[PDB]
């Protein structure tokens, strides 16, 4: 799950 | 709630656009969270006219070049200014509208985002709007529903013709009763609040709301290790008849078992006799009746009894006859203690001595109670909130209208209790909650307390039982109750 | 099933050998998912001569060079085509077959194929015949039994003089009465039933069949969420004597652990105090009866209190006195509500009541009640499934004829029951099952879905108990109930 | 990215509002993933007059009533439209402002929100910014920057004299190359990268990145099955000396350990004699030298070598005299295959002939090597992007400008290497890595492709040693990739 | 799996 | 962690 | 069990 955030 | 968005925007200044997109915003991260990554799935968001339409065409502009596929089909007519303006975005940014729905559309998607009508749904649906949300309905797709799911009148949970079944339903600021009511409960599927960004002030001040576990804890009385049975109070339980023998019996452990230092039965001779066949803890007062049924021959028994406890239960399994109806109005109109007045007592009851009562009272009817104590029909009564509001204002009572949604009002507060499942939908169920109050109006708690707690643990354990739920009976209930409230805190 | 043979070979076309060559295959099939690895045992394949031998040939002929030993004893005086088509193949792949038995021969071999009679069995069995299958039982050998153990007639599951005990049954495209029906189900050890390539359409169209969990699971009724006890159903029991005080509890239990909402007891005071002392959340009704037992002058009131209910059992611990039967037979007949008719209330009933009633029936009968019935010996009416049938058909009724396979019939379609094991058979069993079915026709199920549901969940829940099932009682049972509904979803 | 956030505003219409609301509620998303629930914490949120402080408002206000205490010390002198904007909604919804600083004020406050400066820092900072800038970082509290840390240049990573020291910062759209070129990527702490809004094709837009997992992944090469040795390429290795005879061996299972078919070192005698000892399967070919050190005189043998193999590596270990200059240059000049020129080969590299060259070539300098090589100190050229994009544009190459933060440029695309730890600080790391881009290379991968996979899985075997990084050397970096490459898929 | 066995 | 969702 | 199949 990567919709708001790359980390 | 719409005056909460209206304040926000108009006192507080905070831009009637960027609710929208918080909205919408919330939606997407609302789905992720319960669909996992969303990158493998085809979008296909029905929107309306409206501001509920103007939250789909956020969610659908955030979705585009991060989904494998996203359509909008827009069902309205004209735009709102924040629709117009969101689906101007959505356009800008590549995005496709269509405004012809073809029943085979639902085919080549695998998630429909229902953003056709929010709070502002107006009478019933039809034409291609009841079309769409069939066609939807029989799809088996994954459904999620922007705010309430669409066809639900938000104020009610009364289904406007035909309504969407969501899978999930995202909803912002509060819960709306039709999330909360039955049918519109059921067809929300799993609810999401989204905080969107309403001052928090603002969101505390609604005067209805949902019974939670952190308000349970918070009510659930403190037990003193220095204490004796006389600090946890005592309670007469006045029923029972050669008919109904089992339902004090029940009453009595509820008490007992939500923490009350001391249960009393009044019940016929020999019926009183079963009730510590069962369980000895209990005391059992055999009354000596002419028939079987209380009388008015019982008054000055009855009120001596009642002077040395704390609160008086009354009704369960006390037959529905004149004789029953004399006694148990003279009962509550010379009683000045607490009652919680429950079934046949709520037959037979004269709401004057309601009036004229200086103690308090709860009553605590089923819908078929409700609507004969003011001579209405059950589905003018039933999830009906004013009246009940109404009712217990003019009466100066707390009313618990019992049913899968439970209602508890004073007249000024009212609450929704949203635990328990249907092995509470047996003979049995009522006799353990009417125990369960009146355990914990003893032990201190304000009748509108007492009741707050006992429905939300009485549905609780409920939801314990570790077998099918249609198995559970009221013993099973009773066993289940020192769990829920371990599992309170 | 001989039809359907012959319809797959005749209209569809599919070569008899086909049939042949994918039935033993089955069996080897079968074998190894038994027996782990089959290249270390030798076996003994015994063939009769009609096509459950050429089977068996087939079997054999697809072991040679995979296994140990391969023997085949050909028992038979002349071979059917089919049959002699697989041996000349079994010779030609270089099979060793011989004609005569020697008691030794068991010695050398680990696995007896038993292919020496199937559907085909007429008469008793003897001679040389008798003496291998007596051999083959003492053995102590693994025995696979093709289509059904040799010796049992495969419509009746009665033992035609003597016939093979099985470990491992393999048949061919649905089971067969005689693996359903004891002795013929004991001896038929495991069963596999192998698709051999018979049209789907053919097999669906049997109609006799086995009740299994896929079936009723799909009868349970649905439990709204927005629902009350009304929702689901009332039942009245009409049952109890001074003699027998206990059969009312079991039975009112009955209907209340399989999700009836409410539940009414009518039975002889003070009998009826027994109830609620064990289960309070029962409602037990004293009825005030002249020396112990109901009779013509408690007619009224049973009439009266079975206008609130939805349906009516009738009969355990009622007693079998001339009282009794002019009450149970005029009630009967003046009661327009579904009505279960067990124990005493058979023994005393009147068929021409039946016959004129509206309103629908279900029977439950063990043999000796079904016997008594009819005027029959045990023997005449046990397992026998076409006597129920005609009996349901000629009284518009459903009849549950119990036994260790229990036989479910309203006849025109016929269900057996296989769940339940010994523990069932002490007083009090037949007691929860009548409430059962009571309750599952109250919560809207017709008499024979109530009654199929009712007989499986029974069953399964005496296979739950923890402990030796010799030690099962009826209050465990009860308690088992709700365990057996979750396992079936 | 400023153009970025210009052309979603202007062109396709965002509000900067917008913007500026998914800015301040991404960040305190991020905040609540880092430390859980924010409800028992208290705020210091750090203001400047610009977009960023805009966006530390958002974050405040979303804070208010959520968390234990909020405060924002406003450290501005005036403020931009959306900072005003925000400033006072913050102040609408009861927030609380201060605009003078306190040593003592980080005493009350267990988190600092860093919203000084952001993108639009210009000159060094001086006065109150750094004093309170200090303060925070003396404190050891919990600091979460919005955007970059204040003080540091967004465009270069460099320090403007003094810089916040962030436990989290979170970012909009793209990291910036601030966060990933040293001392701003350690000043970053943990880095994350939030979805604000932009169209995802401006996202992917831009023409520097961070090398990935995923990225590599889709670049390493195929392992067809119907393979040999010559499928996946061959090298040869010219390397070593008298002086350095273990940098062969290094660069040679460089290549091997990444997939390479066949490697052929060429190495003076006797020191060829060092791989194969250590290495069995590497090819060390011997080259009698004068004094050991290739010279003209190998010329003609090296190139004959180099007809056989599909890439050369140049340099390790090869020693900076004349002669060896002589030797390279007319190599690197005659030789038509890719060049891989590392070390002392970039020491006495004549870029005239780099210019020259028909055939790619990929140089490996660390600064010590770029900074001789252009004529330029170590500080002119450490992290110095675009003086590595214009040296690889103008001499027709791939420039991997080696140290913790990688940069691989081939003039147009510039890709930031993050992989790797400390015990890469050691000689031997390089000699590894030249082997690497060699064996892609050969194994099919263009030359910036091969210096992208390698330079990546080159700091993740460093990252898979067991023990302290410090201990890590060469030859356990060896063994590490393999594991490497089985964790990037 | 169900094709060849029902059990 | 409660900031965005009531569950 | 290798009646059927050799894998
Ligand atoms: N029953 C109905 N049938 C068809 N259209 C309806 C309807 N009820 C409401 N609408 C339309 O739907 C819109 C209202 O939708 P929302 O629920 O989005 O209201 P808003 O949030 O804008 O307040 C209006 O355009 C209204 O005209
Ligand atoms: N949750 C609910 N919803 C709708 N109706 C309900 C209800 N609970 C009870 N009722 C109504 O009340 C009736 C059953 O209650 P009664 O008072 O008639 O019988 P009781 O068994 O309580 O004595 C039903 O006819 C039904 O209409
Ligand atoms: N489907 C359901 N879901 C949740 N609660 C339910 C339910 N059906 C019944 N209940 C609860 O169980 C109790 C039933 O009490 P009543 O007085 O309605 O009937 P009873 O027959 O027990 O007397 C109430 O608290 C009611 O709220
Ligand atoms: N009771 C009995 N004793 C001896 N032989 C019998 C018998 N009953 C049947 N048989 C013989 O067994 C054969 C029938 O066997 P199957 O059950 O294989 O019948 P099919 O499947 O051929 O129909 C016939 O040859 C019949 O003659
Ligand atoms: N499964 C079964 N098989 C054979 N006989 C059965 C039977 N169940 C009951 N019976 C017969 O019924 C008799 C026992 O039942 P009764 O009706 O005589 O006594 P009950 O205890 O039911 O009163 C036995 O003699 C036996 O023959
Ligand atoms: N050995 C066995 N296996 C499976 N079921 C059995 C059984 N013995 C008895 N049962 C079942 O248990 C119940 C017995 O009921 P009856 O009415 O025969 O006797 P009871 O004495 O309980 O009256 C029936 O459902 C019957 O099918
Ligand atoms: N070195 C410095 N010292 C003091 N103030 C500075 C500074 N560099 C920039 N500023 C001020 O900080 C603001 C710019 O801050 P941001 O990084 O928030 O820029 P924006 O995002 O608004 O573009 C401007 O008000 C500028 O005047
Ligand atoms: N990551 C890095 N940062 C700064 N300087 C570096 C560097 N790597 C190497 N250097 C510089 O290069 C010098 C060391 O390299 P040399 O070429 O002088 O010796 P080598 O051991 O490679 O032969 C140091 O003086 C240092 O300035
Ligand atoms: N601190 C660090 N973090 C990450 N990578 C590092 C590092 N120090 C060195 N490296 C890497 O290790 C290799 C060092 O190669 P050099 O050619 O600089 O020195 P060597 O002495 O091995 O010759 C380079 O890839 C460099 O990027
Ligand atoms: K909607
Ligand atoms: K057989
Ligand atoms: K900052
Ligand atoms: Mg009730
Ligand atoms: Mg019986
Ligand atoms: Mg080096």
């Amino acid at each position: 799950a990567a919709w708001l955030f790359e980390a | 709630m719409k005056e909460i968005d209206e304040l926000t925007i108009k006192e507080y200044g905070v831009d009637s656009r960027i609710l929208m997109e918080r909205a919408g915003i919330s939606v997407v991260l609302a789905m992720e969270e319960e669909l996992g990554n969303l990158s493998d799935y085809r979008f296909l968001v029905l929107c309306g006219g409206g501001n509920n339409g103007g939250d789909g065409f956020v969610v659908a502009r955030n979705l585009l070049g991060v989904v494998k596929d996203v359509l909008v089909v827009f069902l309205g007519k004209k735009k709102t200014p924040d629709c117009e303006y969101n689906y101007g975005l959505y356009k800008k940014f590549g995005g496709k509208v269509v405004e012809q729905f073809e029943p085979s559309i639902l085919n080549e998607f695998d998630v429909v985002v229902d953003a056709i009508f929010g709070t502002g749904l107006r009478g019933e649906i039809t034409g291609e709007y009841a079309e769409i949300i069939n066609l939807v309905n029989k799809s088996g797709k994954v459904v999620v529903s922007v705010d309430v799911p669409s066809g639900i009148d938000s104020n009610t949970g009364k289904v406007l013709r035909t309504a969407v079944k969501a899978d999930l339903t995202v909803t912002f600021g509060v819960p709306k009763i039709g999330h909360i009511l039955f049918p519109g409960r059921d067809l929300t599927g799993k609810l999401k609040v989204a905080n969107i960004g309403h001052p928090v002030h603002l969101i505390n001040s609604i005067n209805r709301y949902v019974i939670t576990r952190e308000m349970v804890r918070s009510l659930l009385p403190e037990r003193p290790r220095d204490s004796h049975k006389g600090t946890y109070g005592k309670v007469l339980i006045i029923a029972g008849s050669r008919l109904y023998s089992g339902a004090p019996v029940l009453s009595g452990m509820g008490s007992l078992k939500v923490g009350t230092g001391l249960v009393k039965l009044a019940v016929p001779f020999p019926q009183n006799l079963i009730a510590t066949s069962r369980f000895p803890e209990l005391i059992s007062v055999p009354i000596d009746t002419e028939k079987g049924f209380f009388s008015l021959q019982n008054l000055q028994e009855c009120l001596e009894l009642s002077k040395d406890v704390d609160v008086v239960a009354i009704g369960p399994g006390l037959g529905n006859n004149e004789h029953v109806r004399e006694f148990v109005n003279e009962f509550l109109k010379t009683l000045e203690k607490p009652a919680v007045i429950d079934a046949d007592a709520i037959n037979v009851l004269d709401t004057s001595v309601l009036k004229e009562r200086k103690s308090p009272a709860v009553l605590t009817p089923h819908p078929g109670e409700m609507a004969r104590l003011v001579k209405k029909t059950v589905g003018d009564v039933k999830y009906n909130y004013e009246l009940a509001e109404e009712f217990a204002k003019e009466n100066d009572c707390v009313l618990v209208l019992k049913s899968a949604t439970t209602i508890v009002t004073d007249g000024e507060k009212t609450l929704f209790n949203i635990t328990g499942n249907t092995g509470l939908s047996k003979g049995g169920s009522g006799d353990v909650l009417t125990g369960m109050i009146a355990g914990f109006i003893a032990q201190g708690l304000s009748p509108l307390e007492a009741s707050t707690v006992s429905v939300y643990l009485h549905g609780f354990a409920a939801e314990l039982f570790e077998q099918d739920e249609r198995g559970l009976t009221a013993s099973e209930l009773l066993r289940l109750i020192p769990e829920a409230i371990r599992r309170l805190k």
